[PDB]
This record gives C-alpha cells, sequence and structure tokens, in this order.
C-alpha cells in the first residue's frame, strides 16, 4: 500500500495541548515534521493516558496501514502501547491492530487487513520510555486505496488562471475568468485574464480582457436569449460586459444605477436582468433592486428592497446580501429561495415589489450553499453555513416546490456537511453536488470534501461518488456540460498563498459506466431545430427510439451562484418517421426562460446522448 | 514532508 491522500482530512482528539504550545490535533495532517499533536499537559493536572486521536478521511477507503511518526525535538509522548480502530458509518468501530512501538525517533509502520473505513483512531496507551503521561504526534498517514467509482475522473486539466468564474458556450467550450491576475485580485483596474478551454481537443486560448475597462472578479452573470452572456459589477462595481460567443470578444455595457459585488443577476422571461444586493464592492448597503434591459439600460426598482434577502450574518451587511438564490417562475415573476432562512416573490413590474413567502421550513442561513432547478418548479437546496466567515456549515437539504404555490420540505442530509460546494443539475433528474468543505474559511482547503454526492428525487438519498484529486472550495466552479459530463475547476485565487488551483478535472457520471467501467453506449440524436419558440412543438430525429427528453438551460457560475441552469422534462409523442418524435416546449418563459438550451435523449435505462445546441426564444 | 523548524 502506499499512503492515502489527505486532502480533506480532519484531525480531533481526547484532549491536546494549546497553552506551553502548539499541541492541536491538526498538526499531525500538515506535513510539517516540527509541529506536533501533544496531549493536555497544563493546567494541573496534565491529561493521564491513554489518549486518542482520530481521523475523519471524509470518505470511504480501504485502509490497510498507519504511518506514525514521532517528533525530532526530544522524546516526551512517544507513543508506546497502541490500538487501532476504523468506522464505516461514525457509530460502530472495529478493532484492526494492537501492538508496542519501540522508543526511538523512526517512523513507525502497522499494517493489517484491509477495512472499509471513513474513520481510524489511534489509542495511545502508554509513552514509550513511561516518561510522563503523555502522547505526541509530528505526522499521521494511512496506507490503502481510495474508492474508485461510482462514475470516473479525468485527469486535472492546466488553465493559465485560477477559474473562479465560468460559463459554458455551444461548440463544446468553455468560457473561464479570474481577475485582473491570474492568480490574485483587488484594485479596480478594469482588465479581466480570460481563458476558453476547448472540450473537444483540450486546448486552452488565453485572452486578457482590457476594451471594457471592467475587472470582472466578484460579480453577478446570466445568459440572455440572443446567445450572449451579461457580467456586471465586481471590482469594477458599475461596470457592464457583455460576452458574445459568435465574435469571443467582449463588449461595454452601461453602468448599473449602484455599484455592486457578490450579488445575484437572474434573466427573466421578458430577457431583462434583474439584479438584488451584493455589497462586497461599490458600497455598504442599499443595494435594492435594479433590472436591465437592452433597450433601456438598468432602471431602479426601488420597491425593491434588500432588506427581504438579509441574513443575520455576523459580517453585516458586506456579507448578508452576498449570493442570493434568485430563480424565473412561472408568470414572469421572481422567486427567492434563500440564503436567508426568508424566502420572497418578487415582481419587476413598474417600481417593483416583494412579497414574503415564508421561512424554508426551519433552515437556518445558508450562505455559500446552493440551490437548484431540477423540474419545472422544483428546486433542491443543499450546504450553506450560518456565515461566511469561520462558520460550521450544513449537511441539510430542503426541496421547494413553487408550482401553485409554496411547499417546502427537509430532504435526506449529504453524508457530509458543505459550504463553498456548486449544485449541478443532471439530465437524468438527479443533482450532484461537488467541493466545498466543513468549515467556511474562504481561501483555504482544510475540510475540503473530496467526494462529489448525487440526490436521486425518487428516493431522495444522496450517494457518494468516486473521489477527485484536487480540493474545491472557495472560488472553485462546477456546471454541466453538452456531452453529460460535469466539470469542476479554480479554488484560491490568493496570490502568494498555497492554495491557488489553475486546473479543473472532468466528471463521467454513472450513467455513462458500464458496471465493468467500460462506456456505455449512448443514444444519439440525428437532426433537431436549432432555434426554437416557447410554445412550439419541434421535431426530432433519434438513432433509437426515445420517449424522454430533457432540456437543460446552459450555466454560469461563480462563487456558488447559478441562476441559469435548469431541467425541463419533455414527452416525446411518436410521428410516422424513423424514430422521430415530437416535443412541445412550454409556452410559460417564466418556466421556460429564453437563451442556450443543451437538448438531451434519455434512453429507457437512463443513458443521455451527447446535447444538441438549440437557442429558445 | 518538510519541517519550519524549532
Ligand atoms: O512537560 C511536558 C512538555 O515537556 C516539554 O519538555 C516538551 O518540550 C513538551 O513537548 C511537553 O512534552
Ligand atoms: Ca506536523
Amino acid at each position: 500500500s502506499g499512503p492515502l491522500p489527505r486532502d480533506g482530512w480532519l484531525a480531533s482528539a481526547s484532549d491536546q495541548e494549546t497553552a506551553n504550545e502548539n499541541g492541536r490535533a491538526a498538526n499531525v495532517l500538515d506535513g510539517d515534521a516540527a509541529t506536533l499533536w501533544h496531549s493536555r499537559y497544563s493546567p494541573a493536572p496534565a491529561a493521564p493516558l491513554p489518549h486518542t486521536l482520530t481521523i475523519d478521511m471524509g470518505v470511504v477507503n480501504q485502509v490497510a496501514g498507519l504511518r506514525y511518526l514521532p517528533r525530532f525535538d526530544n522524546m516526551n509522548g512517544r507513543v508506546g502501547g497502541y490500538s487501532i480502530h476504523a468506522s464505516s458509518n461514525g457509530t460502530s468501530w472495529n478493532l484492526l491492530a494492537r501492538g508496542t512501538w519501540a522508543d526511538n525517533a523512526d517512523e513507525k509502520t502497522v499494517t493489517f487487513a484491509a477495512a472499509s473505513a471513513r474513520y481510524i483512531r489511534l489509542t495511545a496507551s502508554t509513552e514509550a520510555g513511561n516518561r510522563g503521561p503523555w502522547s505526541s504526534a509530528a505526522e499521521i498517514n494511512l496506507l490503502g486505496t481510495p474508492p474508485k467509482g461510482p462514475g470516473t475522473w479525468s485527469p486535472t486539466v492546466n488553465f493559465p488562471l485560477v477559474p473562479a468564474a465560468a460559463a459554458l458556450l455551444p461548440g463544446n467550450r468553455l468560457l473561464t475568468w479570474s481577475a485582473y491576475s491570474p492568480i490574485t485580485f483587488g484594485g479596480e483596474t478594469g482588465i479581466t485574464q480570460s481563458a476558453i478551454l476547448d472540450l473537444n481537443t483540450g486546448a486552452v486560448s488565453q485572452a486578457e480582457v482590457a476594451n471594457t475597462g471592467h475587472d470582472m472578479f466578484c460579480p453577478g452573470t446570466s445568459l440572455l436569449p440572443d446567445g450572449r452572456i451579461l457580467v456586471s459589477g465586481g471590482s469594477n462595481s458599475e461596470k457592464t460586459s457583455l460576452f458574445s460567443p459568435a465574435t469571443n470578444t467582449w463588449a461595454p455595457g452601461p453602468d448599473m444605477n449602484v455599484g455592486r459585488g457578490y450579488q445575484s443577476n437572474v434573466t427573466t422571461s421578458t430577457g431583462e436582468v434583474f439584479t438584488l444586493g451584493g455589497s462586497w464592492s461599490g458600497g455598504l448597503g442599499s443595494k435594492h433592486g435594479e433590472i436591465w434591459s437592452s433597450t433601456g439600460g438598468w432602471r431602479p426598482l426601488p420597491d425593491v428592497p434588500v432588506d427581504s434577502i438579509l441574513t443575520d450574518d455576523p459580517g453585516g451587511e458586506f456579507r448578508s446580501d452576498n449570493h442570493a438564490w434568485l430563480f424565473s417562475a412561472a408568470g414572469g415573476r421572481v422567486f427567492h429561495a434563500g440564503p436567508s432562512r426568508e424566502m420572497n416573490w418578487i415582481s419587476t413590474a413598474g417600481t417593483g415589489s416583494v412579497t414574503s413567502a415564508g421561512t424554508r421550513a426551519d433552515s437556518a442561513d445558508a450562505m455559500n450553499g446552493n440551490a437548484v432547478m431540477y423540474d419545472v418548479g422544483k428546486i433542491l437546496t443543499m450546504g450553506g453555513a450560518p456565515g461566511y466567515d469561520n462558520s460550521d456549515a450544513t449537511a441539510r437539504a430542503y426541496t421547494i416546490d413553487i408550482n401553485n404555490g409554496v411547499d417546502v420540505a427537509r430532504t435526506s442530509d449529504m453524508a457530509v456537511s458543505r459550504s463553498f460546494a456548486n449544485g449541478v443539475a443532471l439530465p437524468d433528474g438527479q443533482v450532484l453536488v461537488v467541493g466545498g468543505q466543513a468549515h467556511a474559511v474562504p481561501f483555504t482547503d482544510t475540510g475540503a470534501r473530496m467526494a462529489p454526492e448525487l440526490w436521486n428525487p425518487a428516493t431522495e438519498e444522496w450517494t457518494a461518488m468516486a473521489p477527485m484529486a484536487v480540493p474545491r472550495t472557495y472560488h472553485s466552479v462546477a456546471l454541466l456540460l453538452a456531452d453529460g459530463r460535469v466539470f469542476v475547476g479554480g479554488g484560491g485565487l490568493c496570490g502568494t498563498c498555497t492554495t491557488n488551483h489553475l486546473d479543473g478535472e472532468i466528471f463521467t457520471p454513472p450513467y455513462l459506466l458500464n458496471a465493468d467501467g467500460s462506456a456505455r453506449t449512448r443514444p444519439t440524436i440525428v437532426d433537431a431545430p436549432a432555434t426554437a419558440t416557447a410554445g412550439s412543438k419541434i421535431s426530432v430525429t433519434t438513432g433509437s427510439k426515445i420517449s424522454k427528453f430533457s432540456l437543460m438551460r446552459m450555466s454560469s457560475v461563480t462563487h456558488t451562484v447559478n441562476t441559469d441552469q435548469r431541467r425541463i422534462p419533455l414527452t416525446a409523442t411518436g410521428t410516422y418517421g424513423n424514430n422521430t418524435a415530437t416535443l412541445t416546449l412550454p409556452a410559460d418563459r417564466g418556466v421556460l426562460v429564453p437563451g442556450a438550451y443543451m437538448l438531451f435523449a434519455m434512453d429507457g435505462n437512463g443513458v443521455p446522448s451527447v446535447a444538441t445546441t438549440i437557442q429558445i426564444s | 514532508s518538510h519541517s519550519s523548524g524549532a
């Protein structure tokens, strides 16, 4: 067995010193030979033997051994007699090994029969020289093999920047950007580093964007009906820039009435863009509603006040107006689902108005959690923390049904708690959750959740997927690709820090794999219209008989916010032709929000085709 | 591993 990778591992103990030196449990995982876990010895009385050190791996690995690295500075607390326990579920534990280690500074190794475990506990019974009631350790490694499947990961893909915002383009290309710099941010320099990854060839084009005077770090994003991507606020808090995928260039838009950052933008049923909140930039507070049209620019909605969306963040309005969970709803309305406990109905006519939707059951505030629309008027919320900064994340998930009402229920908890994660609606109706960490501290990788999970509406259960290789915490992104795979990238963007990830990885979901790990034969779309109108009947030819399709709106994503994606399942009617079917698009543009969609054919095993692009008006 | 020193 080689050592397992320790990304995301969290160490805790019976007792630990912090008064007389830094003896925290967490020091066994940092890789530094000079930093120790030491049992608590001050004040008197010192804590007595035995002492325990527990490791939560975040995942159910196969464990076949443990490596103990003693301190190098002196002999105090070198473990003598030892016990090793394992749990998969947290509650029942099993002995795998028991022994004694000699009184020297040599790294010790213990190997046993392979065991399925998320947790490994080391009990120290004696101090190898009986010098005192002490245990200590510089490093703990674990030997064995990580889970393979379900699903599979690509190798990492090199990026020339930290991809901290991202959008899917037609033609199987992915636009990403960072800030004025590939690896840091700040000021209002009016330049953004960008990179387009070609999903076919793996090639990356890098482009500095200076023509619109906009550093587009920390903005609101959405997809427009005509195909363009509107990006407003951020480091240049008043700017609007629009990206055209025909030209692959940016064009200046008009300024917002008030600058903002970390706000939420959402394309409405009319193809206008509504925005609310965002005190990260442009000033503190009063970040009330605005709406953009292409003919009139940004107009104020003074009767859409921010007060309704504010969480009880300890950081106040700087954080409490961040990253609202905004959705286009039937009828042309906007729905606010969170992260605040309080949910709202927003109307954009006139000066606007807000109506309370009541709370999200008994959820606490869920800042940096995800909300994902997996069907018509059906949303799944999950993860988040009551606070933006230094705050315990939750594993709780709540469903919300907004069809002719508001109906909230609590669903299954995730196997791990997450903040800073991303959510991705998949074509089969399931929802993937990716990344995040256990305790929200922006710019850290500590307690990163390495194994995505998949929620099946049919049973409301979460299933763990094969884990990825790079932690994806703050400033990470994930989104659906047209071949049905999921891109994950980014993390960090903190300058001389050691947590920048200038890469991504691509997840192949279980729906594309045979039991043996060979690629599943997929349905194929042979012919389909490239444009269509809400309420239209359209004709689709597949290469075999298909009766279920998914319209999946294309995504933009940053800082956990994705107002664009949504699943609209359609039932095919058979016609006279050879595996040619009719689909009927919903007439309601509140539901069928205009923009770029990926149309997917779903086979009887629920395997999806590669999608085709259809621009819906 | 690495070391920061004592
Ligand atoms: O008294 C207990 C302490 O003794 C010190 O000499 C030692 O450097 C500490 O790591 C701890 O063992
Ligand atoms: Ca250490």
